[PDB]
């Protein structure tokens, strides 16, 4: 109504581990490429080069 | 008189996950679309005998 309710962008990790004294441990990592192309054209004129 | 350890050091496991997805689509709409229902002929008669 006027009571704005927000959404969030989150990065959360909940891990159980065991390590030695002073060692560095990675508990999460991500690589995430994304791509999308859309074309509209006329039937024969669209394919003329340039 | 022996005592246990506070906990047991367990083996650590690294998990690597890959998710690959590809989508392709084509859409075409071509031709001439005519009318399929048109009015037909009409006839009417009317008379006053008396």
């Amino acid at each position: 109504n006027g009571f704005t309710v927000p959404g969030f962008i989150t990065r959360r990790s909940n891990a159980e581990i065991n390590v030695g004294d002073g060692q560095t441990m990675v508990i999460s990592g991500l690589v995430n490429p994304k791509t999308a192309k859309n074309v509209s054209k006329l039937p024969w004129l669209g394919d003329i080069p340039i | 008189l022996a005592t246990p350890s506070p906990f047991d050091m367990e083996k650590m496991v690294w998990l690597d996950v890959n998710i690959l997805e590809i989508r392709k689509s084509v859409l075409e709409n071509f031709g001439v679309d005519w009318s399929k229902q048109i009015p037909g002929p009409f006839a009417a008669f009317g008379k006053d005998f008396v």
